[PDB]
RNA sequence: CGCCUCCUAAAAGGUAACGGAGGCGCCCAAAGGUCCCCUCAGGCGGGACGGAAAUCCGCCGGAGAGCGCAAGGGUAGAAGGGGGCCUGACUGCGAGGCCUGCAAGCCGAGCAGGGGCGAAAGCCGGGCCUAGUGAACCGGUGGUCCCGUGUGGAAGGGCCA
């Protein structure tokens, strides 16, 4: 994971929709019904992919290790300053533009994702480049 | 020999008294000197005619004027008191 | 003395129109003349306070009118990033004529004078054609003798010119006061 | 007790006015000014410990 | 376990939580007045004792440097940087409003005496502002020169500071 040299301790909780979509290579994994996702799990996929792909030609990225999740205590009784930092991860909720390359050229990439996310943690879908995009 | 919870009171002793200030005197309404209008802990407000800025960035009625809302657009916010009637 | 005064007077007065139209053809403007000259030297931290500060005095003095007191290390150079206000502004911003007998005396009459004092300096000013060159050792006896062993050395002055772009400015003090080699 | 001690002004035997003040920097030096109800304004002086 | 600042108060304002964060219980004799001047850091290019960073020259810049102190607001059309002269950081006071049920705390034109900065159109009843704070009793001191237990005085004592 990576949410290094943060700045604060913790966030809060909500969820509902955002701004992920594009393309960025044509080997895409897009979420759909999630929320936050373990930076770890994340790396999981990272691995899954990386390894499948004859183990070399790079994939890309997508979301980030974003926030700090806290179960606070360890199992006590509740009233801590709610302190304790512990699990860091992504906050993606409306089918998000999760972008992963390599040069698989195929349903091979497919598999890669297949497992990566099948795994990961939600109802989600995948594809390629479908309606470009024009900027300034 | 006795498993019952465990101490844990890290502490966030934080506090800020309630406050006031702001856009506090309604359009046109009868506005007389001594009558305060809009207090600003800044300078969103330029004391235009008959508008007296107190030793505190406090918009106070300098004259018997009809509530003069003078947003001088971009110059900034300008407050004014209109010559009674 | 007032000798070399009349001197610079002429050097420039004539040289000016000279190249002036030789290449210009603008309207004999500051194409490219020189105005006012500030001079700066080896900052107070070079201090001992009373001692070399008073020497900075002597020097700034006989040199062009202004001579140092006792305060040259405040908010101190201290250790690396250790410094506060800046009470060590020791310079002469004298503005015109005095300045010219100076272009004189100084450049044209003291230029080469002490230890291999040659002058083979690349793009002298070049920072817009206005000055650059300060020398790293006094005009030794531009006057005074041993009035301080180390006394002074970190010397550097600057002219406010209009010799706009370089090549031009170059024409300017090049023939006007000597352009030190390649 | 700190370099902050409280004094107050009195004026040429014809009144005394008050106000606190300090200790630090120029310490004692204490003339000042002020105006009593003596006459109409008047020097005053200040000092008074 | 009192106060200031920011979040959550969710858009008026305004509210818990063993909810997040983080400061103050100083002073500044002149950062207190006003008159006159000035005007950032940082980027770049060129330079004595330099020599990542002084000091000076040359350009560039919603001003992000700056304002004792924390935050936030403001804000160099300076509250900010420099010089001159000076005490109002005045007593008497205030109409009329901020908020608040209590008491609080807080904003203030203008009239008077009285000065100080300009020649003056005027500013000055502390500071650039939002924290540096404490009833009531009790008792002290500088008044005052009101009261005195028959009268003169006085122990003592009423209001002021």
């Amino acid at each position: 994971r990576m949410k290094y040299r943060k700045q604060q301790r913790g966030r809060l909780k909500g969820a509902t929709k955002g701004g992920d979509y594009v393309a960025f290579g044509d080997y895409g994994l897009v979420a759909l019904e999630p929320a936050w996702i373990t930076a770890q799990q994340i790396e999981a996929a990272r691995v899954a992919m990386v390894r499948h792909f004859r183990r070399g030609g790079k994939i890309f990225i997508r979301i980030f290790p974003d926030k700090p999740y806290t179960k606070k205590p360890l199992e006590v009784r509740m009233g801590k300053g709610k302190g304790n930092v512990e699990g860091y991860v992504a906050v993606v909720k409306p089918g998000r533009v999760m972008f992963e390359v390599a040069g698989v050229t195929e349903e091979q990439a497919m598999e890669a994702l297949r497992i990566a996310g099948h795994k990961l943690p939600i109802k989600t879908k995948i594809v390629r480049r479908d309606a470009y995009d024009e900027a300034q | 020999m006795a498993h019952k919870k465990g101490l844990g009171s890290t502490r966030n002793g934080r506090d800020s008294q309630a406050k006031r200030l702001g856009v506090k005197r309604y359009e046109g309404q009868v506005v007389r000197a001594g009558n305060i209008l809009v207090r600003q802990r800044g300078t969103r407000f330029k004391p235009g005619k008959n508008v007296g800025m107190g030793r505190d960035f406090t918009l106070f009625a300098l004259v018997d004027g009809v509530v003069e809302f003078q947003d001088r657009g971009r110059l900034g916010r300008y407050v004014h008191v209109r010559p009674l009637a | 003395m007032p000798l070399d005064v009349a001197l610079k007077r002429k050097y420039y007065e004539e040289v000016r129109p000279e190249l002036i139209r030789r290449f210009g053809y603008q309207n004999v403007w500051e194409v490219p003349r020189l105005e006012k000259v500030v001079i700066n030297q080896g900052l107070g931290e070079a201090k001992e306070d009373a001692r070399i500060l008073e020497k900075a005095a002597q020097e700034l003095a006989l040199i062009t009118g202004q001579k140092p007191a006792v305060t040259r290390a405040k908010k101190s150079i201290s250790n690396f990033k250790l410094r506060k206000g800046m009470p060590i502004g020791l310079r002469v911003t004298l503005r015109r004529d005095r300045m010219w007998i100076f272009l004189e005396k100084l450049l044209n009459v003291a230029l080469p004078r002490i230890r291999d004092f040659r002058g083979l300096n690349p793009n002298s000013f070049d920072g817009r054609g206005n000055y650059n060159l300060g020398l790293r050792e006094q005009l030794i006896f531009p006057e005074i003798t041993y009035d301080m062993v180390d006394a002074l050395r970190g010397m550097d002055i600057a002219v406010v010119t209009t010799a706009e772009t370089d090549e031009e400015a170059r024409a300017l003090l090049e023939l006007l006061g000597f352009p030190f080699r390649k | 007790r700190i370099k902050l001690l409280l004094e107050c002004t009195e004026c040429k035997r014809r009144n005394y006015a008050t106000e606190k003040n300090k200790r630090n920097t120029p310490n004692k030096l204490e003339l000042r000014k002020y105006c009593p109800w003596c006459r109409k304004h008047t020097v005053h002086r200040e000092v008074k410990i």
